[PDB]
RNA sequence: AUAAAUUUUUAAG
RNA sequence: UUUUAAGAACUAGAUACUAACACAUUUUU
Protein backbone atom coordinates (compact mmCIF):
# COMPACT_ATOMS: atom_id res chain seq x y z
CA UNK A 1 0.00 0.00 0.00
CA UNK A 2 1.87 2.82 -1.12
CA UNK A 3 -0.21 5.09 -4.36
CA UNK A 4 -3.44 6.76 -4.26
CA UNK A 5 -6.34 5.00 -2.82
CA UNK A 6 -8.44 7.59 -5.52
CA UNK A 7 -7.60 5.28 -8.22
CA UNK A 8 -9.08 2.53 -6.25
CA UNK A 9 -12.53 3.74 -5.81
CA UNK A 10 -15.45 4.32 -8.44
CA UNK A 11 -16.63 7.98 -8.35
CA UNK A 12 -13.40 10.15 -9.15
CA UNK A 13 -12.76 11.10 -12.70
CA UNK A 14 -9.82 10.58 -13.54
CA UNK A 15 -9.54 6.57 -14.19
CA UNK A 16 -9.89 5.31 -17.69
CA UNK A 17 -13.29 4.06 -17.14
CA UNK A 18 -15.36 6.74 -16.17
CA UNK A 19 -13.18 9.30 -18.68
CA UNK A 20 -13.95 6.43 -21.26
CA UNK A 21 -17.65 6.70 -20.36
CA UNK A 22 -17.51 10.58 -20.73
CA UNK A 23 -15.70 9.71 -24.21
CA UNK A 24 -18.30 7.93 -25.24
CA UNK A 25 -21.27 10.45 -24.27
CA UNK A 26 -19.58 13.65 -25.40
CA UNK A 27 -18.43 11.29 -28.30
CA UNK A 28 -22.97 10.66 -29.11
CA UNK A 29 -23.89 13.90 -28.36
CA UNK A 30 -20.69 14.98 -30.90
CA UNK A 31 -23.10 13.06 -33.48
CA UNK A 32 -26.04 14.11 -32.57
CA UNK A 33 -25.83 18.07 -32.83
CA UNK A 34 -23.42 17.37 -35.60
CA UNK A 35 -26.50 15.96 -37.50
CA UNK A 36 -28.81 18.41 -36.04
CA UNK A 37 -26.80 20.81 -37.71
CA UNK A 38 -26.85 19.71 -41.21
CA UNK A 39 -30.41 19.20 -40.98
CA UNK A 40 -30.55 23.31 -40.59
CA UNK A 41 -28.54 23.95 -43.30
CA UNK B 1 12.63 -54.33 -10.83
CA UNK B 2 15.08 -51.13 -9.83
CA UNK B 3 17.96 -51.63 -11.23
CA UNK B 4 19.72 -48.28 -10.33
CA UNK B 5 17.89 -45.92 -12.64
CA UNK B 6 15.30 -43.80 -11.66
CA UNK B 7 14.70 -41.21 -8.90
CA UNK B 8 16.32 -41.79 -4.92
CA UNK B 9 12.31 -41.18 -5.29
CA UNK B 10 9.81 -39.38 -6.49
CA UNK B 11 8.92 -36.07 -4.01
CA UNK B 12 10.42 -33.15 -4.75
CA UNK B 13 10.90 -34.02 -8.41
CA UNK B 14 7.54 -33.28 -9.22
CA UNK B 15 7.18 -35.63 -11.66
CA UNK B 16 5.53 -39.41 -11.14
CA UNK B 17 9.44 -41.28 -11.62
CA UNK B 18 7.70 -43.36 -14.01
CA UNK B 19 10.76 -44.83 -15.76
CA UNK B 20 10.41 -47.24 -18.49
CA UNK B 21 12.91 -49.23 -20.71
CA UNK B 22 14.17 -47.73 -23.99
CA UNK B 23 12.57 -50.09 -27.09
CA UNK B 24 14.80 -47.80 -29.68
CA UNK B 25 18.67 -48.40 -28.77
CA UNK B 26 19.41 -52.38 -27.73
CA UNK B 27 21.30 -54.36 -30.84
CA UNK C 1 -17.53 -2.16 3.26
CA UNK C 2 -18.73 -0.25 6.33
CA UNK C 3 -21.26 -2.13 8.44
CA UNK C 4 -24.23 1.04 7.49
CA UNK C 5 -24.44 -1.70 4.85
CA UNK C 6 -24.35 -4.81 6.81
CA UNK C 7 -27.38 -3.82 9.07
CA UNK C 8 -29.37 -2.67 6.72
CA UNK C 9 -29.85 -6.43 4.45
CA UNK C 10 -32.84 -8.04 3.91
CA UNK C 11 -31.77 -10.92 6.44
CA UNK C 12 -31.04 -8.15 8.88
CA UNK C 13 -34.79 -6.89 8.27
CA UNK C 14 -36.45 -9.92 7.85
CA UNK C 15 -36.62 -11.06 11.52
CA UNK C 16 -37.37 -7.62 12.59
CA UNK C 17 -40.71 -8.09 10.70
CA UNK C 18 -41.21 -11.30 12.44
CA UNK C 19 -40.37 -9.82 15.78
CA UNK C 20 -43.28 -7.04 15.30
CA UNK C 21 -45.58 -9.71 14.59
CA UNK C 22 -44.24 -12.43 17.00
CA UNK C 23 -43.41 -10.09 19.65
CA UNK C 24 -42.57 -6.71 21.28
CA UNK C 25 -39.01 -6.15 19.67
CA UNK C 26 -39.14 -3.33 16.61
CA UNK C 27 -36.98 -0.37 18.66
CA UNK C 28 -38.21 2.95 17.57
CA UNK C 29 -34.32 3.63 18.24
CA UNK C 30 -34.52 3.00 14.08
CA UNK C 31 -37.56 4.94 12.49
CA UNK C 32 -37.68 8.71 12.76
CA UNK C 33 -40.50 10.85 13.97
CA UNK C 34 -43.50 10.00 12.48
CA UNK C 35 -43.95 13.20 11.19
CA UNK C 36 -47.20 13.67 12.30
CA UNK C 37 -48.02 13.77 15.87
CA UNK C 38 -51.74 13.27 15.79
CA UNK C 39 -51.49 10.47 13.68
CA UNK C 40 -49.63 8.16 15.92
CA UNK C 41 -51.25 5.32 17.87
CA UNK C 42 -51.68 3.31 21.35
CA UNK C 43 -50.69 5.02 24.09
CA UNK C 44 -48.08 2.44 25.04
CA UNK C 45 -46.20 3.27 22.08
CA UNK C 46 -46.45 7.26 21.79
CA UNK C 47 -44.69 6.79 25.08
CA UNK C 48 -41.55 5.11 23.43
CA UNK C 49 -41.69 7.60 20.57
CA UNK C 50 -41.63 10.59 23.16
CA UNK C 51 -38.77 9.04 24.86
CA UNK C 52 -37.12 8.83 21.71
CA UNK C 53 -37.39 12.69 21.53
CA UNK C 54 -36.42 13.41 25.23
CA UNK C 55 -33.21 11.49 24.80
CA UNK C 56 -31.80 13.73 21.94
CA UNK C 57 -32.95 17.09 24.14
CA UNK C 58 -30.74 15.38 26.57
CA UNK C 59 -27.82 14.50 24.33
CA UNK C 60 -27.78 18.25 22.68
CA UNK C 61 -28.72 20.03 25.69
CA UNK C 62 -25.55 19.15 27.22
CA UNK C 63 -24.50 20.08 23.46
CA UNK C 64 -25.70 23.78 24.67
CA UNK C 65 -23.20 24.98 27.25
CA UNK C 66 -20.01 23.05 25.85
CA UNK C 67 -17.07 26.30 25.38
CA UNK C 68 -16.07 24.54 21.60
CA UNK C 69 -16.46 28.60 20.31
CA UNK C 70 -18.64 27.79 16.75
CA UNK C 71 -21.26 30.68 17.63
CA UNK C 72 -23.02 30.34 14.07
CA UNK C 73 -23.49 26.26 14.68
CA UNK C 74 -24.68 26.68 18.61
CA UNK C 75 -26.85 29.32 16.73
CA UNK C 76 -28.45 26.22 14.12
CA UNK C 77 -28.07 24.17 17.07
CA UNK C 78 -30.31 26.49 19.04
CA UNK C 79 -32.96 26.24 16.59
CA UNK C 80 -32.63 22.81 16.30
CA UNK C 81 -33.08 22.65 20.57
CA UNK C 82 -36.59 24.65 19.70
CA UNK C 83 -38.08 22.62 17.09
CA UNK C 84 -37.55 19.58 19.19
CA UNK C 85 -38.55 20.78 22.63
CA UNK C 86 -41.91 21.74 20.56
CA UNK C 87 -42.23 18.53 19.21
CA UNK C 88 -41.84 16.81 22.70
CA UNK C 89 -44.60 18.98 23.84
CA UNK C 90 -46.75 18.25 20.73
CA UNK C 91 -46.43 14.59 22.02
CA UNK C 92 -47.07 15.29 25.56
CA UNK C 93 -50.18 17.14 23.99
CA UNK C 94 -51.25 14.17 22.01
CA UNK C 95 -51.22 12.27 25.18
CA UNK D 1 27.82 -24.70 -19.02
CA UNK D 2 26.52 -25.29 -15.38
CA UNK D 3 26.27 -21.30 -14.34
CA UNK D 4 24.14 -20.47 -16.96
CA UNK D 5 21.53 -23.46 -15.86
CA UNK D 6 21.80 -21.61 -12.61
CA UNK D 7 21.03 -18.35 -13.67
CA UNK D 8 18.12 -19.56 -15.69
CA UNK D 9 16.39 -21.20 -12.41
CA UNK D 10 17.35 -18.54 -11.01
CA UNK D 11 15.22 -16.25 -13.09
CA UNK D 12 12.36 -18.19 -12.77
CA UNK D 13 12.39 -18.10 -9.27
CA UNK D 14 12.62 -14.26 -9.71
CA UNK D 15 9.05 -14.53 -12.11
CA UNK D 16 7.80 -16.30 -8.72
CA UNK D 17 8.99 -14.22 -5.98
CA UNK D 18 8.01 -10.86 -7.82
CA UNK D 19 4.60 -11.45 -8.86
CA UNK D 20 2.62 -11.89 -5.17
CA UNK D 21 -0.55 -11.94 -7.08
CA UNK D 22 -0.35 -10.51 -10.99
CA UNK D 23 -3.24 -12.36 -11.86
CA UNK D 24 -2.52 -15.01 -14.56
CA UNK D 25 -1.48 -13.99 -17.97
CA UNK D 26 0.90 -11.74 -16.87
CA UNK D 27 2.87 -14.87 -15.46
CA UNK D 28 2.24 -17.18 -17.70
CA UNK D 29 3.67 -14.41 -20.41
CA UNK D 30 6.66 -13.47 -18.45
CA UNK D 31 7.37 -17.63 -18.66
CA UNK D 32 6.94 -18.11 -22.07
CA UNK D 33 9.54 -14.65 -22.65
CA UNK D 34 11.89 -16.25 -20.45
CA UNK D 35 11.87 -20.20 -22.13
CA UNK D 36 11.51 -18.98 -25.63
CA UNK D 37 15.11 -16.90 -24.85
CA UNK D 38 16.58 -19.99 -23.07
CA UNK D 39 15.95 -22.43 -25.96
CA UNK D 40 16.58 -20.02 -28.86
CA UNK D 41 20.30 -19.20 -27.34
CA UNK D 42 20.52 -22.47 -26.25
CA UNK D 43 18.92 -24.67 -28.99
CA UNK D 44 21.11 -27.52 -29.82
CA UNK D 45 23.01 -28.44 -26.71
CA UNK D 46 20.07 -28.50 -23.96
CA UNK D 47 19.09 -32.09 -25.68
CA UNK D 48 22.26 -33.58 -23.40
CA UNK E 1 -18.19 -17.51 10.80
CA UNK E 2 -15.46 -17.64 7.60
CA UNK E 3 -14.78 -13.79 6.14
CA UNK E 4 -15.41 -16.06 2.89
CA UNK E 5 -18.68 -17.35 3.25
CA UNK E 6 -20.60 -19.91 0.82
CA UNK E 7 -24.27 -20.38 3.03
CA UNK E 8 -26.25 -18.72 5.20
CA UNK E 9 -28.76 -20.18 7.33
CA UNK E 10 -32.35 -19.32 6.71
CA UNK E 11 -35.62 -19.53 8.25
CA UNK E 12 -37.34 -22.99 7.34
CA UNK E 13 -40.08 -21.16 5.53
CA UNK E 14 -38.51 -17.69 3.95
CA UNK E 15 -40.27 -16.77 0.74
CA UNK E 16 -37.38 -14.89 -0.68
CA UNK E 17 -39.68 -12.83 -3.10
CA UNK E 18 -42.18 -12.05 -0.24
CA UNK E 19 -39.24 -10.67 2.45
CA UNK E 20 -38.01 -8.55 -0.98
CA UNK E 21 -41.74 -7.05 -0.65
CA UNK E 22 -42.34 -6.38 2.66
CA UNK E 23 -38.58 -5.53 3.49
CA UNK E 24 -39.14 -2.89 0.28
CA UNK E 25 -41.86 -1.41 2.38
CA UNK E 26 -39.74 -1.25 5.64
CA UNK E 27 -37.27 0.46 3.30
CA UNK E 28 -38.59 3.95 3.96
CA UNK E 29 -39.04 3.88 7.39
CA UNK E 30 -35.59 3.45 8.48
CA UNK E 31 -33.45 6.50 9.55
CA UNK E 32 -30.33 5.43 8.48
CA UNK E 33 -31.09 3.65 4.70
CA UNK E 34 -32.91 7.66 3.56
CA UNK E 35 -30.33 9.41 4.94
CA UNK E 36 -29.85 10.99 0.87
CA UNK E 37 -26.17 11.40 2.27
CA UNK E 38 -23.19 9.15 2.16
CA UNK E 39 -20.17 8.91 4.26
CA UNK E 40 -16.95 7.63 2.46
CA UNK E 41 -12.85 7.64 3.39
CA UNK E 42 -10.74 9.05 0.57
CA UNK E 43 -7.63 11.52 -0.31
CA UNK E 44 -7.46 15.07 -1.31
CA UNK E 45 -6.00 15.28 -5.34
CA UNK E 46 -5.49 19.14 -5.19
CA UNK E 47 -3.85 19.36 -1.80
CA UNK E 48 -5.56 22.70 -0.06
CA UNK E 49 -5.73 25.96 1.82
CA UNK E 50 -8.25 26.30 4.63
CA UNK E 51 -9.84 29.67 5.15
CA UNK E 52 -10.47 29.18 7.99
CA UNK E 53 -7.11 28.48 10.27
CA UNK E 54 -4.94 28.63 7.00
CA UNK E 55 -4.26 25.19 7.87
CA UNK E 56 -2.50 23.22 4.67
CA UNK E 57 -3.65 19.64 3.59
CA UNK E 58 -0.37 19.07 2.16
CA UNK E 59 -1.20 16.75 -0.55
CA UNK E 60 -2.75 13.98 -0.33
CA UNK E 61 -4.10 13.13 3.12
CA UNK E 62 -6.40 10.43 3.65
CA UNK E 63 -10.00 11.71 5.58
CA UNK E 64 -13.39 10.46 6.73
CA UNK E 65 -15.37 12.38 4.23
CA UNK E 66 -18.93 12.64 3.05
CA UNK E 67 -19.71 12.14 -0.70
CA UNK E 68 -23.48 13.19 -2.00
CA UNK E 69 -25.20 12.80 -5.30
CA UNK E 70 -25.35 16.10 -6.76
CA UNK E 71 -29.15 17.04 -8.34
CA UNK E 72 -26.98 18.15 -11.55
CA UNK E 73 -26.37 15.75 -14.35
CA UNK E 74 -23.40 16.19 -16.32
CA UNK E 75 -24.66 16.71 -19.80
CA UNK E 76 -27.73 15.38 -20.38
CA UNK E 77 -26.71 11.88 -18.37
CA UNK E 78 -23.71 11.61 -16.40
CA UNK E 79 -23.25 11.84 -12.68
CA UNK E 80 -21.44 13.97 -10.77
CA UNK E 81 -20.45 14.03 -6.88
CA UNK E 82 -19.99 16.40 -4.41
CA UNK E 83 -17.79 15.79 -1.30
CA UNK E 84 -16.86 17.25 1.66
CA UNK E 85 -13.78 16.96 4.19
CA UNK E 86 -13.74 18.48 7.84
CA UNK E 87 -10.18 20.42 8.96
CA UNK E 88 -7.92 18.82 11.45
CA UNK E 89 -7.78 21.90 13.44
CA UNK E 90 -11.45 23.85 13.19
CA UNK E 91 -14.03 22.47 12.46
CA UNK E 92 -15.06 23.40 9.08
CA UNK E 93 -16.53 21.64 5.71
CA UNK E 94 -14.74 22.19 2.29
CA UNK E 95 -16.71 20.69 -0.97
CA UNK E 96 -15.66 19.10 -4.07
CA UNK E 97 -17.31 18.96 -7.22
CA UNK E 98 -15.96 16.36 -10.20
CA UNK E 99 -16.19 17.80 -13.61
CA UNK E 100 -16.81 15.06 -16.15
CA UNK E 101 -15.80 16.97 -18.98
CA UNK E 102 -12.46 19.00 -17.38
CA UNK E 103 -11.20 15.83 -15.48
CA UNK E 104 -9.94 17.97 -12.48
CA UNK E 105 -11.81 18.84 -9.51
CA UNK E 106 -13.05 22.17 -8.49
CA UNK E 107 -14.02 23.05 -5.18
CA UNK E 108 -15.77 25.79 -2.98
CA UNK E 109 -17.17 26.80 0.65
CA UNK E 110 -14.50 26.67 2.88
CA UNK E 111 -10.83 25.71 0.85
CA UNK E 112 -8.91 27.40 -1.33
CA UNK E 113 -5.77 25.49 -3.75
CA UNK E 114 -2.36 25.84 -4.45
CA UNK E 115 -0.90 26.81 -7.28
CA UNK F 1 16.45 2.36 -41.63
CA UNK F 2 19.70 0.69 -43.05
CA UNK F 3 21.26 3.64 -44.34
CA UNK F 4 21.46 4.71 -40.56
CA UNK F 5 22.35 1.30 -39.02
CA UNK F 6 25.95 1.10 -41.35
CA UNK F 7 26.92 4.21 -38.77
CA UNK F 8 25.86 2.04 -36.29
CA UNK F 9 28.45 0.07 -34.72
CA UNK F 10 29.46 -2.09 -31.18
CA UNK F 11 25.58 -2.66 -30.68
CA UNK F 12 26.67 -5.75 -29.14
CA UNK F 13 29.04 -4.65 -26.37
CA UNK F 14 26.65 -1.86 -25.74
CA UNK F 15 23.78 -4.90 -25.67
CA UNK F 16 25.43 -6.68 -23.48
CA UNK F 17 26.75 -3.57 -20.97
CA UNK F 18 22.93 -2.70 -20.68
CA UNK F 19 23.23 -5.12 -17.68
CA UNK F 20 24.52 -2.30 -15.32
CA UNK F 21 23.24 0.76 -16.24
CA UNK F 22 19.85 0.02 -16.25
CA UNK F 23 17.88 -2.59 -13.82
CA UNK F 24 15.41 -4.51 -15.62
CA UNK F 25 17.13 -7.22 -17.36
CA UNK F 26 16.65 -7.59 -21.21
CA UNK F 27 15.99 -11.29 -21.49
CA UNK F 28 17.67 -11.30 -25.40
CA UNK F 29 21.20 -9.62 -24.72
CA UNK F 30 22.57 -11.77 -27.94
CA UNK F 31 20.47 -10.04 -30.82
CA UNK F 32 19.54 -6.82 -32.39
CA UNK F 33 16.38 -7.70 -34.56
CA UNK F 34 17.77 -4.39 -36.58
CA UNK F 35 20.99 -6.01 -37.44
CA UNK F 36 20.22 -9.58 -37.28
CA UNK F 37 16.50 -9.99 -38.43
CA UNK F 38 14.29 -12.11 -36.53
CA UNK F 39 16.06 -15.55 -36.10
CA UNK F 40 12.76 -17.73 -35.24
CA UNK F 41 9.36 -17.68 -35.20
CA UNK F 42 6.22 -19.86 -33.54
CA UNK F 43 3.13 -19.69 -34.41
CA UNK F 44 2.78 -23.27 -36.48
CA UNK F 45 3.30 -24.31 -32.67
CA UNK F 46 0.16 -22.35 -32.15
CA UNK F 47 -2.06 -24.40 -34.25
CA UNK F 48 -0.03 -27.63 -33.54
CA UNK G 1 -37.45 8.45 -46.29
CA UNK G 2 -37.15 7.94 -50.18
CA UNK G 3 -35.57 4.39 -49.53
CA UNK G 4 -39.61 3.36 -48.59
CA UNK G 5 -40.74 2.78 -52.24
CA UNK G 6 -37.33 1.24 -53.83
CA UNK G 7 -37.88 -2.31 -55.12
CA UNK G 8 -37.67 -3.96 -51.67
CA UNK G 9 -40.42 -5.21 -49.69
CA UNK G 10 -39.98 -3.95 -46.37
CA UNK G 11 -43.07 -3.73 -43.67
CA UNK G 12 -43.99 -1.58 -40.78
CA UNK G 13 -44.20 -2.73 -37.00
CA UNK G 14 -46.37 -0.54 -34.17
CA UNK G 15 -47.07 -2.35 -30.87
CA UNK G 16 -47.88 0.79 -28.75
CA UNK G 17 -51.74 -0.30 -28.87
CA UNK G 18 -51.22 -4.22 -28.31
CA UNK G 19 -51.30 -3.33 -24.77
CA UNK G 20 -54.21 -0.73 -23.84
CA UNK G 21 -55.18 0.27 -20.12
CA UNK G 22 -58.63 2.51 -19.45
CA UNK G 23 -59.32 4.43 -16.08
CA UNK G 24 -63.26 2.70 -15.29
CA UNK G 25 -65.00 3.34 -11.84
CA UNK G 26 -65.43 1.08 -8.88
CA UNK G 27 -68.87 0.95 -7.19
CA UNK G 28 -67.27 2.55 -3.98
CA UNK G 29 -64.32 4.53 -5.50
CA UNK G 30 -60.92 4.15 -7.17
CA UNK G 31 -59.23 4.17 -10.64
CA UNK G 32 -59.82 1.20 -12.36
CA UNK G 33 -56.88 -0.07 -14.35
CA UNK G 34 -58.29 -2.48 -17.50
CA UNK G 35 -56.69 -4.09 -20.07
CA UNK G 36 -58.67 -3.67 -23.46
CA UNK G 37 -57.94 -6.11 -26.40
CA UNK G 38 -55.07 -4.90 -28.39
CA UNK G 39 -54.02 -5.48 -31.88
CA UNK G 40 -50.68 -5.90 -33.50
CA UNK G 41 -49.95 -3.85 -36.37
CA UNK G 42 -47.90 -4.22 -39.70
CA UNK G 43 -48.12 -2.61 -43.16
CA UNK G 44 -45.85 -2.21 -46.22
CA UNK G 45 -45.73 0.93 -47.36
CA UNK G 46 -46.43 0.37 -51.34
CA UNK G 47 -49.94 -1.91 -51.21
CA UNK G 48 -51.07 -0.38 -47.84
CA UNK G 49 -52.36 -4.12 -46.56
CA UNK G 50 -52.39 -3.44 -43.19
CA UNK G 51 -51.79 -6.59 -41.20
CA UNK G 52 -53.55 -6.84 -37.65
CA UNK G 53 -53.55 -9.77 -35.10
CA UNK G 54 -56.17 -9.12 -32.85
CA UNK G 55 -55.03 -9.84 -29.01
CA UNK G 56 -57.74 -10.68 -26.72
CA UNK G 57 -57.08 -9.76 -22.84
CA UNK G 58 -57.37 -13.57 -21.70
CA UNK G 59 -54.72 -14.22 -22.69
CA UNK G 60 -53.31 -12.12 -20.11
CA UNK G 61 -54.76 -12.82 -17.28
CA UNK G 62 -52.14 -15.81 -16.08
CA UNK G 63 -49.50 -13.67 -16.31
CA UNK G 64 -47.41 -10.34 -14.47
CA UNK G 65 -44.94 -8.30 -15.99
CA UNK G 66 -46.83 -7.89 -18.97
CA UNK G 67 -44.37 -5.47 -20.77
CA UNK G 68 -41.75 -8.35 -21.55
CA UNK G 69 -44.97 -10.88 -22.59
CA UNK G 70 -46.10 -7.83 -24.52
CA UNK G 71 -43.10 -7.32 -27.06
CA UNK G 72 -42.42 -11.12 -27.08
CA UNK G 73 -45.40 -12.14 -28.31
CA UNK G 74 -45.90 -9.83 -30.48
CA UNK G 75 -42.41 -10.41 -32.03
CA UNK G 76 -43.59 -14.16 -32.38
CA UNK G 77 -46.61 -13.20 -34.18
CA UNK G 78 -44.20 -11.15 -36.31
CA UNK G 79 -42.36 -14.00 -36.63
CA UNK G 80 -45.22 -15.85 -37.86
CA UNK G 81 -46.56 -13.62 -39.97
CA UNK G 82 -43.38 -13.64 -42.11
CA UNK G 83 -43.73 -17.33 -42.17
CA UNK G 84 -47.14 -16.57 -43.76
CA UNK G 85 -45.07 -15.51 -46.45
CA UNK G 86 -43.23 -17.16 -49.43
CA UNK G 87 -40.28 -16.49 -50.44
CA UNK G 88 -41.30 -13.91 -53.51
CA UNK G 89 -43.70 -12.15 -50.69
CA UNK G 90 -41.23 -12.62 -47.79
CA UNK G 91 -40.07 -9.17 -46.72
CA UNK G 92 -36.84 -7.63 -47.24
CA UNK G 93 -35.91 -5.93 -44.20
CA UNK G 94 -38.17 -4.90 -41.19
CA UNK G 95 -38.62 -1.79 -39.84
CA UNK G 96 -40.04 -0.87 -36.22
CA UNK G 97 -41.13 2.56 -34.14
CA UNK G 98 -39.53 1.58 -31.27
CA UNK G 99 -36.12 0.40 -30.33
CA UNK G 100 -37.03 -1.54 -27.07
CA UNK G 101 -38.82 -4.57 -29.70
CA UNK G 102 -35.58 -5.00 -31.70
CA UNK G 103 -33.82 -7.94 -28.98
CA UNK G 104 -37.29 -10.45 -29.36
CA UNK G 105 -37.66 -10.40 -33.20
CA UNK G 106 -33.60 -11.07 -33.83
CA UNK G 107 -34.80 -13.67 -31.22
CA UNK G 108 -37.03 -14.91 -33.39
CA UNK G 109 -35.80 -14.19 -36.50
CA UNK G 110 -33.16 -15.93 -36.72
CA UNK G 111 -34.01 -18.82 -38.85
CA UNK G 112 -34.49 -15.57 -41.73
CA UNK G 113 -31.21 -14.30 -42.73
CA UNK G 114 -32.41 -12.32 -45.31
CA UNK G 115 -34.42 -10.40 -43.41
CA UNK G 116 -32.97 -7.06 -41.99
CA UNK G 117 -34.18 -5.36 -38.97
CA UNK G 118 -34.07 -1.31 -38.20
CA UNK G 119 -35.12 0.61 -35.95
CA UNK G 120 -37.06 3.85 -37.15
CA UNK G 121 -34.62 6.98 -38.14
CA UNK G 122 -37.58 9.23 -38.23
CA UNK G 123 -40.85 9.28 -35.26
CA UNK G 124 -43.89 7.88 -37.04
CA UNK G 125 -47.80 8.26 -36.48
CA UNK G 126 -48.94 4.21 -35.87
CA UNK G 127 -49.54 4.55 -32.91
CA UNK G 128 -52.93 6.46 -32.98
CA UNK G 129 -53.65 4.18 -36.03
CA UNK G 130 -57.05 3.04 -33.62
CA UNK G 131 -58.69 5.88 -34.16
CA UNK G 132 -59.33 4.73 -37.47
CA UNK G 133 -62.79 3.93 -36.93
CA UNK G 134 -63.51 0.62 -39.21
CA UNK G 135 -60.00 -0.45 -37.67
CA UNK G 136 -61.00 -0.07 -33.95
CA UNK G 137 -64.85 -1.70 -34.97
CA UNK G 138 -62.88 -4.70 -36.08
CA UNK G 139 -61.13 -4.95 -33.22
CA UNK G 140 -63.66 -3.90 -30.22
C1' A H 1 11.42 -59.41 -25.36
C1' U H 2 8.32 -53.71 -20.86
C1' A H 3 5.33 -55.15 -17.27
C1' A H 4 8.66 -49.23 -12.50
C1' A H 5 2.65 -44.09 -12.07
C1' U H 6 4.31 -37.78 -7.46
C1' U H 7 0.18 -34.79 -5.99
C1' U H 8 -5.14 -33.17 -4.29
C1' U H 9 -7.30 -28.21 1.82
C1' U H 10 -9.17 -24.60 5.57
C1' A H 11 -8.70 -20.27 8.75
C1' A H 12 -5.87 -15.65 10.04
C1' G H 13 -2.91 -11.76 8.29
C1' U I 1 -50.23 24.23 18.06
C1' U I 2 -48.47 22.67 13.62
C1' U I 3 -48.01 19.20 10.06
C1' U I 4 -48.55 14.62 5.84
C1' A I 5 -47.07 10.97 5.42
C1' A I 6 -48.71 5.57 5.31
C1' G I 7 -51.18 1.47 2.51
C1' A I 8 -52.47 -1.22 -2.38
C1' A I 9 -50.89 -2.16 -7.65
C1' C I 10 -47.62 -1.86 -11.94
C1' U I 11 -42.16 -1.38 -14.76
C1' A I 12 -37.34 -2.15 -17.06
C1' G I 13 -32.78 -2.93 -16.15
C1' A I 14 -27.45 -3.14 -13.22
C1' U I 15 -25.03 -0.49 -9.38
C1' A I 16 -22.45 0.82 -4.34
C1' C I 17 -18.74 -0.29 -0.16
C1' U I 18 -13.29 -2.03 1.36
C1' A I 19 -7.54 -1.62 -0.35
C1' A I 20 -4.81 -3.74 4.54
C1' C I 21 -2.60 -7.37 -1.01
C1' A I 22 0.59 -7.18 -5.30
C1' C I 23 2.56 -3.98 -8.29
C1' A I 24 10.66 -4.55 -12.81
C1' U I 25 5.84 -5.71 -16.13
C1' U I 26 8.96 -8.30 -19.67
C1' U I 27 8.32 -9.51 -24.45
C1' U I 28 7.17 -11.71 -30.41
C1' U I 29 4.97 -7.50 -35.06
MG1 LIG J 1 -3.22 -6.34 10.22
ZN1 LIG K 1 -9.11 24.78 9.32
Amino acid sequence: GSGDLNLLKSWNPKLMKNRKKVWETEQDLITEQQKLNTRLK
Amino acid sequence: SYNGIGLKSAKGSSTSGHVQRSLASNN
Amino acid sequence: SRNVDKANSVLVRFQEQQAESAGGYKDYSRYQRPRNVSKVKSIKEANEWKRQVSKEIKQKSTRIYDPSLNEMQIAELNDELNNLFKEWKRWQWHI
Amino acid sequence: SEEEIKKFDSRIRGILMASGSTTFTKVAAKWNTSLISLFTYFREAIVA
Amino acid sequence: SERKAINKYYPPDYNPLEAEKLSRKMAKKLKTMNKSHASIRLMTPFSMRCLECNEYIPKSRKFNGKKELLKEKYLDSIKIYRLTISCPRCANSIAFRTDPGNSDYVMEVGGVRNY
Amino acid sequence: DRHTLAYDRGHRIRREFKQYSLERNSPFWWTNSHHDGKLWNLNAYRTD
Amino acid sequence: YAELFNNDIKLFVDDTNVYRVTVHKTFEGNVATKAINGCIFTLNPKTGHLFLKIIHTSVWAGQKRLSQLAKWKTAEEVSALVRSLPKEEQPKQIIVTRKAMLDPLEVHMLDFPNIAIRPTELRLPFSAAMSIDKLSDVVM
